[PDB]
């Protein structure tokens, strides 16, 4: 009963964690962005890889903390603040800047939310035009091995929805994942060795078990 | 007690008390008719797509370490089979395998003999990439090493990790069947076709793996042949392709 | 570099015209899509 | 080029003369990517949607 | 089903954002104001121009943001901050002063907020005396080329509400904006130029598409 | 009062009043199944032998004497039907072949289109024999003459003798369609398999011939163009070859 799929994989983890600022001279410190995909995550990817293909919802919930950055100004009075979460379908406009055009497109579902309220959270369907996602492709892009284009679940952004010329700010966000209404086909052999990086299945060769002092010993029994 | 199998204007001949796996339950067959009604129509050869195909024989030594195929692409010269992978764009199919040996019972010896759908295997360096040329070599097989390998673009082929990155005693998980010298010499194993989408182009994706690995060398004493080969016959099943009227 | 089907037209005979006629003519392309069409996860378009 | 501003973008030029086995067009089928295709009727829908399939007509 | 007209139209999005003070040597700072079209959001009146008319209601939500001002005072303790936003219909007074009397009037509905709760959110129904909205008028308003009077939606203001003589904030003001059960009639074809300015449809004349190699080329099959 | 046609993934473009000739009366089939029965097993295409294969044009001039080609051989470099053509030992197959121009009102001539079962063709030198390439070069036509020729190894190409050694007005004996500029600018025959057996190789015999001649000759005056096209396309009916299992 606890080792269903569902039970087995329908759990709650923080995939990311980012930073971003309210005034800044870098620009690209103003956003925070992630892709998803589950490759990045360690206890997860294997997890998921028992299998070949998966199917599945996701929820996502977003954790915020801010602060007033330690530069020098003290006496201010501040209402609470506002912060603008976008998803990005797959075949979607990217922004660059905080000042972009693409925070204003119509069919990128976008979240308003201000601090002090509960967390806020989203639900995002099987999106994709097979009929499963996959764990493992043997194969080519069209040229990268291993990676086909069936697999593009979609970006999230964060921002500050303030207006022109705001106060120094930094904020921290954890967006935690949780995958639902799963199914999955054809089991494999688990990860034996070390993962390397995200995008491959590259290793270094791994010894197959640990050793014992010789084919008979048994230890002594208490 | 011997079986005599015609396919088209091809025969071999076999056991009947063989032993047959089929990969998941599942018998192959067509996709039935109305997944993509409209604008989608399919085609079908059945001309010499049922047929047995032979590739040359493999010869196992006291010390070989294994040997593996890539399906499709192992038949892109095989006669018809092969024309329709250049003249359609999108097709699919099942396949049935036969695995044979030729010993005595002077000889000793076990092989493990497995198909591994999305076989994804990894570079011989960390931070490397494999070639096309390094994962099949079309009808000829590669071959496993027994030690770690290097240089460029060339799959980790040290047996033990099979090039996948687990343990090679836990392939059991997938459709496959074992070769004991001692108690029989043949093994049949039937696969579906097996995708996350219905149809596929047959060029740059391989469907899935044909692996034969020895757990026990072989062996043998004074003057006895000092090799044993095994061969490999391939009957495609249902067969299907995009419509070109 | 594109994955996609094609189309192409050429001259079986030539243009045939009595006398006094135009010499030279064209052609006009339509497009429409059939009733089977289906569309997935609204956007933002690139055009504006 | 020359006349991407005038009414000349429509018309394929057929030319007088035998020239019994020439081309006199081509184009690869791809509605909202190719130029072609991309500012019509059905282009102009198709760029709101991140997947699409179906059908054409010409 | 995602092409139907509900979903294609009835989504969310930032039409305007304001900021306004509580003391101020301007006194048009002190309050904020926005007059509701359809005109000024380049992506949504994009999707609007595909039908000559509409009809919907209006969904309305607030996000309100404030501090204290750099300039010297600190140390003080503060309840939080109500605020005022008040609807005017058409053919309703405007207000010019924040202590004006017609930030009373029984027949302009108006919101009292404070800080810390929920975003506030009103409700507006269709508002006019004919029988739909119009994206297009080939007329002049009695005289105005290309505006007619039927399409007025009212205003929005919003305020603080504090007593005599307070302490000095700034606030910030984001209005989201939603159509509800809406119904279109005579599709046209996409706009294809740029738009200039936000009450004509003035235009600098565009190629019709862009040029490729030569009326034979296909580019190299992979 | 036009019809589109779909064979596969062709798809071309007819006049709903067309006329269509069945050569003797006769619609292609299948032999249909014991005329010998036990080890002569045929198997069948259908895949993408039943489509439409587009030539290249040929074009009409005041002074063209007239066009010819082989079947098959035509369609020796043709996708699938012409990779069967080297896969099989034996085949048949019936045909429909559409012929167009493309003419104005302003023009004027007639065409006489003609299917010849077994057209034996004659050598310039009486006592020569005829070359393998003077016969036919594939998807591009040979050309008649309208002089006597000359010259080692060639077919004699006077038209008026068509070279087969009777008068070129009497070949309305055969399947046949006249093509008058004035009132229709199209032709269709449909053609069945014709031989003294059943099935046959399909590389050192021609079953038959298509000939396209000139009657009264291409007319033109001021400004009109100086040639019409004429375009053939070709759709094979029922192929089947020996089944190879």
């Amino acid at each position: 009963s606890e080792s269903s799929i569902e039970n087995f994989l329908c759990r709650s983890a923080c995939v990311y964690m980012g930073e971003y600022h309210t005034t800044n001279t870098d620009t690209s410190k103003l956003f925070a962005s992630w892709t998803i995909n589950a490759r990045r995550m360690v206890q997860m990817r294997r997890k998921l890889e028992l299998f070949t293909y998966v199917r599945f919802d996701m929820e996502v919930t977003f954790v915020i903390t801010s602060k007033q950055d330690q530069g020098t100004q003290l006496g201010q009075d501040m209402p609470p603040l506002t912060h603008q979460i976008m998803y990005i379908p797959p075949g979607g406009p990217i922004p660059k800047s905080v000042t972009d055009y693409t925070w204003q497109t119509s069919t990128n579902p976008s979240i308003f939310w201000t601090e002090g309220n509960a967390p806020p959270r989203m639900s995002i369907p099987f999106i994709s035009i097979g009929n499963a996602y996959s764990n493992f492709y043997d194969g080519w892009s069209h040229g990268v091995y291993g990676y086909n284009t069936l697999n593009h679940m979609g970006q999230i952004y964060v921002r500050h929805v303030n207006g022109s010329s705001p106060l120094p700010m930094t904020s921290t966000v954890r967006m935690y994942f949780k995958p639902k209404h799963v199914k999955v086909w054809v089991p494999r052999p688990p990860r034996l060795c070390q993962y390397k990086n995200a995008s491959t299945v590259n290793f270094t060769p791994t010894n197959i078990t640990e050793k014992r002092q010789s084919i008979n010993y048994i230890p002594e029994t208490v | 007690r011997v079986r005599s199998i015609t396919l088209g204007n091809s025969t071999i001949t076999t056991q009947e008390s063989a032993n047959v796996v089929v990969a998941y339950g599942r018998w192959p067959e067509y996709l039935k008719d109305n997944e993509a009604t409209a604008e989608d129509q399919p085609t079908q050869p059945d001309v010499a797509t049922c047929r047995f195909y032979t590739l040359e024989s493999v010869t196992w030594e006291r010390d070989s370490p294994g040997w593996w195929w890539k399906f499709p692409d192992a038949l892109k010269d095989m006669g018809l089979f092969g024309q329709n992978m250049y003249y359609h764009y999108l097709g699919r199919a099942g396949y049935t395998i036969h695995v044979q040996c030729n010993a005595s019972k002077f000889h000793q010896g076990c092989l493990m003999v497995v198909c591994v759908p999305e076989a994804e295997m990894g570079c011989s360096q960390v931070d490397g990439t494999v070639n096309e040329h390094s994962l099949s070599e079309g009808e000829t097989a590669k071959k496993f090493a027994s030690t770690s390998t290097n240089g460029t673009n060339t799959v980790q082929s040290i047996v033990t990790n099979a090039g996948m990155g687990v343990g090679v005693g836990n392939l059991t998980i997938f459709p496959h069947q074992w070769i004991n010298l001692r108690t029989n010499n043949c093994a049949t194993i039937v696969m579906p076709y097996i995708n996350n989408v219905p149809m596929d182009n047959m060029f740059r994706h391989h469907n899935f793996t044909l692996m034969i690995i020895p757990f026990v060398p072989l062996d043998y004493s004074s003057d006895s042949s000092t090799y044993v080969p095994i061969t490999v016959t391939v009957a495609p099943m249902c067969a299907e392709y995009n419509g070109l009227r | 570099y594109t994955s996609a089907g094609n189309v192409t037209c050429w001259y079986q005979t030539g243009i045939v015209v009595p006398a006094g006629t135009p010499t030279s003519c064209s052609i006009m392309c339509f497009v429409s899509a059939c009733n089977d069409f289906s569309v997935r996860l609204l956007k933002d378009t690139p055009f504006i | 080029e020359g006349k991407l501003d005038t009414m000349e973008i429509y018309r394929i030029p057929v030319q007088s003369g035998n020239h019994q086995s020439s081309q006199v067009f081509g184009f690869q089928v791809q509605p909202g990517l190719d130029n072609v295709f991309k500012h019509t009727l059905l282009g102009e829908i198709l760029n709101y949607y991140a997947h699409w399939s179906g059908s054409i007509k010409l």
